[PDB]
DNA sequence: CTGTATTTA
DNA sequence: TAAATACAGACCTAAGTCCTTGAATGCCGC
DNA sequence: GCGGCATTCAAGGAC
């Protein structure tokens, strides 16, 4: 029997909307550790693995693994019909069906019961992918979306170049072309506006807009976001939790 | 495995209008435009796989030099239909200016340009009037009737057609020479024949027998690629006995798992494109072939509707 | 002839925001005592009931029983022409052709004018029965507002439970299920958000969602809202924000 | 070649703003004074002109009088991506086919290099010959941008009448009107808010409502509008810059009978 | 096709 | 007043899905 | 409180 309790019932609500456009149906798998959850685009063109340690949850009970079969679409609603100041918890029983939210509030007495039926995702999620890349840069999460939504708007390709010391996005269309060059420097005023870049061989790369678009959706959990290319690889665009951390696998296009 | 090779279709695409073996006239033309310059608006029309798309690219090409990138807006019509795409990206193209050569314009590609919507082709008409002088249109389609009269009033028409057999078999012997591929006159002969006029197809069924068998040779041919489905069909009408056209519907159709309805439309088409018999026996032929069809598109599709297809044929042609 | 001098113009623009998707084109009754306004949707179901009294004007004068035919969406549009900072003044005469309004400032160098045009539309007799009511809750139009529009994502029908002492408001859909489940609230601290629960029979009913979205725009016009429940009767919806009041008659199926 | 540096990318994108519903493709002229520019709207009856003084830029280059067609569609998007406090710097080099837009950060070292691929406009330099009007007043953008959107909800017509001293905005629609009376005041101790107007014939004119609230769209660039009326002439609506201004002529209606 | 509008004989 | 030719009479509805496409609805961002 | 964009849906057309 899954029994699981969050800290705040808003964070739930942040991971979800992060994977509601790129992901349309997801399996969790819930076992002793934590929650951990992968799935693929529709076009499969980019991955999303999440995971959840019992770091997050305030409390936490799982007798067995569980495998839970479920649209976002519809969790999305069901995660809307909560309060900002409420409490989310997750209830599965022995079989996996019909999986309950309730919704608790701390300041008054009230509780929203919802159900969400499941469904048999015949493809299984349990890969890892664990290879070093060429370059690892991290950057403010607002910042590198500002730049993803500022350079979306001028073509359908976004091409990613990491030089020494010099971060580039290129972004050339119809209407004209731009280009946003950083660098990367150490903040100690304050550590969470600072970038760094540790490189190993020059990168130059392009992703859709749209997907970029839809991977910085995810910018609301952390402030700070991981960006990691290798050649001939996925790129890896982690979001940092406090118990886990939420990556996307996007898939550049071919040259 | 790891990859693959580049297909025969694209590692052998023209890339200069002399390369091309299609219609003489027309491409003799185009080298004249690229030549001289002021290319004209222009819609290409044909079947396919006779070098439609290759011939405005290398036109294209050829005209705008290194400015291919910045002068050239290709587009999939049929990917790309939408009233809003000619309402703002076609129109932003065409005022966008560009500095090119004193002879050369700005070109338009419309690829499969009549799948394009009513919308986006009227949409069109003023769009390419006002911007005459610094950008131009060719669009490319396998029909001229689904693009709209005043479209085809403000450019050129270029009817395509089939292919010779002695231009498909100089392009197949240059590509197998190029290639260093053993093969056979019979072989060839049987490409050109299944081919019908389609340059594209002869080259993949040529491509696909070399990596298949190795040995472009006739039985190897008729081994891969069957023979054409339609003139089984004509064979099986045009029996003289009933006997006959059911066995060839017994053996070379219905044992081969032709489907019922394929063989009532092959049926159908054949017999609107006969000529040995006259205008009255093959109207009453297509009114037969019609029923029988009406009679399998409800599911009652089985041997005997396409037996009593054939006896009632044979009772017709029985005076 | 008809002089009402409002207090703010936001008050009427809030109360006509109440009810704007529900009606178009409807007669206001004014009389003495009061503004009456009484609608019906096509579909039937449910009878919008607003009741103004005197005393929520700064000033009100009228001698006479008139009706004046207007149009929502045009009386909308008029009075997007007002601010937070403008008072209302509506002047009709003895011949029904046009609405004069007035903006008025504190200061007296900018004055507003602008007319609203009649139209004919036949009117409907009063609802005004008072048939008994088997439970009576009163809970705040904000959170009310919220479990509607949270419960209309679900289904299409939300069913109203008054059992035990306990106020349910389930919605089954077809992708899961919706149960919010509150219990009576008095509140000595903040006397406006609290859970009044008075019931006599236990109260099952089902209502479309639609029509409860529908209601829940006027929350606007009060910090509370007021829901009576029967099983043969009309569900009643009740605002107010001092002596103006909205009623929605909803008859249940 | 031209190099022109603004002080805030902030005020060019207001700049845009302003006029960028109303006509979409200008011809912007630089000279050695500052740049021009001149737009016929498509329905030709709302011209917007356009000046931006030597003075407006922290550097100023030009080598010669350049013609660079914008679109302002694809303006708005390349400045939408400036924040405001980045200093903005226009380059175009000899032939020009495109036109650079340098975004750079005075706390970082970050910059935004931009592209725009300039357009092919043919039309024709006119000259806005400058003649004594009858009625030219001065009141703040903001009451006029509120009087406009309210009186847009009525009709598309606008009656503007000056007479007596007295202003009356009329919109005559399909259900009722609407008219708004306006005194000119000299308030003292912030002229800000004044209304400063000068009288000489009282003038009915009548305005399409379209254009009058595509004209209050730039009521961003200044605090008061000069607007200046003619019975035979198209209105002045003009939004005053720190060394330049923003003119809109607007033809009035036919005054029939 | 018949019937009518338009241009030129 | 005849040749000489163009050239106009006329526009359907239920139905099935797919497609486009304008416009309204809906939500989030500011 | 608007401003902007995305989503959805209805009207017409095609086969
Ligand atoms: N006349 C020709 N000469 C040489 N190659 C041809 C000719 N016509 C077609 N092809 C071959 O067909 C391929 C694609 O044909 P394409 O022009 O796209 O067909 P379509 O005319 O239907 O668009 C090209 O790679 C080209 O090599
Ligand atoms: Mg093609």
């Amino acid at each position: 029997m899954l029994e699981a309790k969050f800290e705040e019932a808003s964070l739930f609500k942040r991971i979800i909307d992060g994977f509601k456009d790129c992901v349309q149906l997801v399996n969790f798998q819930c076992k002793e550790d934590g929650i951990i959850a992968q799935a693929v685009d529709d076009s499969r063109v980019l991955l999303v693995s999440l995971e959840i340690g019992v770091e997050a949850f305030q409390e936490y009970r799982c007798d067995h693994p569980v495998t839970l079969g479920m649209d976002l679409t519809s969790l999305s609603k069901i995660l809307r019909c909560g309060n900002n100041t409420d409490t989310l918890t997750l209830i599965a029983d022995n079989t996996p069906d019909s999986i309950i939210l309730l919704f608790e509030d701390t300041k008054k007495d009230r509780i929203a019961e919802y159900s969400l039926k499941l469904m048999d995702i015949d493809a299984d999620f349990l890969k890892i992918e664990e290879l070093q890349y060429d370059s690892t840069l991290s950057l403010p999460s607002s910042e590198f979306s500002k730049i993803v939504r500022d350079l979306s708007q001028l073509s359908d390709s976004i091409n990613i170049m990491i030089t020494k010391e010099t971060i580039k996005f290129v972004a050339d269309g119809d209407i004209g072309s731009g280009s946003v060059i950083i660098k990367p420097f150490v903040d100690m005023e304050h550590p969470e506006t600072s970038i760094k870049l540790e490189m190993d061989q020059p990168v130059d790369l392009t992703f859709g807009a749209k997907y970029l678009l839809d991977i910085i959706k995810g910018s609301s959990l952390s402030d700070r976001v991981g960006i990691r290319l290798s050649s001939e690889a996925p790129a890896l665009f982690q979001f940092d939790l406090k118990s886990g951390f939420l990556q996307f696998f996007l898939a550049p296009k071919f040259n | 495995t790891l990859s693959l090779q580049l297909p025969w279709v694209e590692k052998y695409r023209p890339q200069v209008l002399s390369d091309i073996v299609g219609n003489k006239e027309t491409i003799d033309r185009l080298q004249q435009i690229a030549k001289d310059g002021n290319m004209p608006h222009m819609i290409i029309s044909g079947m396919p796989g006779i070098g439609k798309t290759t011939s405005v690219h290398c036109l294209a090409h050829e005209l705008l030099g290194r400015s291919y990138a910045d002068g050239v807006l290709e587009l999939n019509a049929s990917d790309d239909r939408g009233i809003d795409v000619v309402r703002n990206q076609i129109k932003h193209f065409a005022q966008k200016k560009l500095h090119l050569p004193p002879g050369k314009h700005k070109i338009v590609i419309l690829d499969e340009a009549d799948s394009m919507t009513a919308g986006a082709q009227q949409a069109l008409r003023r769009t390419m009037e006002l911007y005459s002088n610094s950008t131009r249109f060719a669009f490319a389609c396998n029909q001229s009737n689904k693009i709209i009269e005043p479209l085809q009033s403000r450019c050129a028409i270029l009817r395509y057609s089939k292919l010779s057999d002695e231009d498909v078999l100089k392009r197949l012997l240059q590509i197998i020479k190029l290639e260093d591929v053993k093969y056979t006159n019979d072989g060839l002969e049987a490409i050109i024949f299944t081919a019908e006029g389609d340059m594209r197809q002869a080259i993949n069924n040529l491509q696909s027998t070399v990596a298949g068998h190795g040995l472009v040779n006739a039985d190897n041919v008729f081994k891969i690629v069957d023979s054409p489905h339609p003139l089984i069909v004509k064979k099986m009408l045009l029996a003289s006995n009933l006997e006959d056209s059911i066995q060839i519907l017994r053996t070379d159709l219905w044992k081969k798992g032709y489907s019922s309805i394929d063989i009532v439309t092959t049926s159908f088409r054949v017999t609107k494109n006969l000529a040995q018999v006259k205008e009255s026996v093959r109207l009453e032929m297509i009114k037969e072939i019609g029923l029988t069809h009406m009679r399998i598109l409800e599911g009652v599709g089985t041997y005997l509707q396409l037996a009593s297809m054939l006896a009632k044929i044979h009772k017709l042609n029985n005076k």
